[PDB]
């Protein structure tokens, strides 16, 4: 979607994410700020107080999860669409999945990496995730109907 | 906030819905899922071809509801706690799907009530609608 | 986005609106319905009432304006964004038009489609039209930098 | 509906904000910029330019109104009456716009308190801002 320039930035700051540790807290906060959500992860156990979310063993391997396959999708960048293809078709037809918590997840994802990286999660780089999330969003709503 | 006028508008045209508020209810829905498919992730159990009698029974209490909230226009929050309850608590349905089912029940109301469906009368049901799904999702965190 | 099949649904009803009437109706709802639209139109004159708006002669005129350009578009069903590029860089640099509007006179429109129509307004017919909208307010907002 | 319990995390956040208020409203409203150009229509004589007098002037106004609406928790809708009518008469900036401003904002104060910034702050500040969004829309129609 974005420039040689932009890929370039988004690559090399990438690289710096600490997968596990940002995966489990950007799941465990979207839990915790839109409840709803917790309508998918009954199965998880307690999710009745944030320290009961953020501290939940599952919502923890989940986040890594979701996290690792973002991160092949930062690997395609030129090919999101192809990349989630396959993980658009599972969440509409066996997990029914509203896209709309994929906005959110982004949206949580961009908080927490401005809270983990302070400074450095400069303006112009926020922008150029921006994209990002919406361009995977995009891809995993994309074989919905 | 709806004003005198936007009362009057909304008790009069839900009035010319008359009997077919059921009907018109199923018709919303049936529209609401082929327009915007990703509604279609909180009904797996419910067989969504067209007249399918879920479909028809879930349109008329939709549209039960709405007559309940019409009656009671000066006190939506009252009228609707347990829907509230319900929404917030276990169908979790994301706050964005209430647009798009309003919007489908006004074109709805717009095909079937050409005459009385004014600019006015438009304003004053989009604004009813906006008001009864704010209701609905006011119990969400 | 759309199919061919789609496409030719579109086509085959669209050949039957009366393009004036029904793009002075569209822009006059938007401005009744969704009152802060009227920012863009105060050199149209008297807006202050439901009546003063649908029977304002520039209301009517700027509306049929607009459809006439959709109707374009109607034409152009393979290449939305090449047809309004130029729109969409006015609408932006020239007229300041917060891309938003787009997607609310596209809504205004279906119910007008609908008000007009009646049960020919079917709901399959409704679901492409809401795609068309979807599409023409997607290319209209496209060159927005 | 803000709970007491939001109420004491926005109390207690913007009280670590403090000083920095004015200079988190100019970078929340540079974040907005860059990210979602389309808010720039509604500042056509503005000087966008990182670092202009402009920004840095009217992220102070928004700052202010922001640490006065953390003042009257309890009457939001008094508290910043004046600015519904701005928005809603003169202005006239789409709802949707709102929801950008606030996600800037949020960026922003996780990048400078990020050891303040908890999963319950996190909650309480989103619920707050979008109750400040709400406010500032309610006399559009
Ligand atoms: C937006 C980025 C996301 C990505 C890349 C992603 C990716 C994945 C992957 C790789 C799996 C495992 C698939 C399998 O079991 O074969 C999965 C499962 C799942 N995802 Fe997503 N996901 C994302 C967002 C979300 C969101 C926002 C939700 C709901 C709030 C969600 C709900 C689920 C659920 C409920 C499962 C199954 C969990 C289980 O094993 O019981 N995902 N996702
Ligand atoms: C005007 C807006 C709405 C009203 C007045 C409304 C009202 C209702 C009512 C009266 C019930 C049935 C309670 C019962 O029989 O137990 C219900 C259930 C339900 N609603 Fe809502 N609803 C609205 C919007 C929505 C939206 C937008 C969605 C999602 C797209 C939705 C999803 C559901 C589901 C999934 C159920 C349970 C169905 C079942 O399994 O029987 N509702 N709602
Ligand atoms: C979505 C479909 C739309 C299309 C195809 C469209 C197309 C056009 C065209 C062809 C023009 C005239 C260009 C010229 O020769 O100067 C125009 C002008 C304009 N449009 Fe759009 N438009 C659309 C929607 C909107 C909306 C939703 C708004 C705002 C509510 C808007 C605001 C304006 C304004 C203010 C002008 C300038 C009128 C004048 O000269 O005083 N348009 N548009
Ligand atoms: C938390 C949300 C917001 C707050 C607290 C807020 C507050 C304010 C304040 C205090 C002013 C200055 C009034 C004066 O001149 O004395 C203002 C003006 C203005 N605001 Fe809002 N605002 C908010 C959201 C927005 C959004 C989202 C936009 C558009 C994206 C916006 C656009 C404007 C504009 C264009 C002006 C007038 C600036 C000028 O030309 O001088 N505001 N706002």
């Amino acid at each position: 979607m974005l420039t040689a320039e932009e890929k370039a930035a988004v690559t090399a700051f990438w690289g710096k994410v600490k997968v596990d540790e940002v995966g489990g807290e950007a799941l465990g906060r979207l839990l915790v700020v839109y409840p709803w959500t917790q309508r998918f992860f009954e199965s998880f156990g307690d999710l009745s107080t944030a320290d009961a979310v953020m501290n939940n063993p599952k919502v923890k391997a989940h986040g890594k999860k979701v996290l690792d396959s973002f991160s092949n999708g930062m690997k395609h960048l030129d090919d999101l669409k192809g990349t989630f293809a396959a993980l658009s078709e599972l969440h509409c037809d066996k997990l029914h999945v509203d896209p709309e918590n994929f906005k959110l997840l982004g949206n949580v994802l961009v908080v927490v990496l401005a809270r983990n990286f302070g400074k450095e999660f400069t303006p112009v780089l926020q922008a150029d995730f921006q994209k990002v999330v919406a361009g995977v969003a995009n891809a995993l709503a994309h074989r919905y109907h | 906030v709806l004003s005198a006028a936007d009362k009057g508008n909304v008790k009069a045209a839900w009035g010319k819905v008359g009997g077919h508020a059921a009907e018109y209810g199923a018709e919303a829905l049936e529209r609401m899922f082929l327009s915007f498919p990703t509604t279609k992730t909180y009904f797996p159990h419910f067989d969504l071809s067209h007249g399918s009698a879920q479909v028809k029974g879930h349109g008329a209490k939709v549209a039960a509801a709405l007559t309940k909230a019409v009656e009671h226009l000066d006190d939506l929050p009252g009228a609707l706690s347990e829907l509230s309850d319900l929404h917030a608590h276990k169908l979790r349905v994301d706050p964005v799907n209430f647009k798009l089912l309003s919007h489908s029940l006004l074109v709805t109301l717009a095909s079937h009530l050409p005459s009385d469906f004014t600019p006015a009368v438009h304003a004053s049901l989009d604004k009813f609608l906006a008001n009864v799904s704010t209701v609905l999702t006011s119990k969400y965190r």
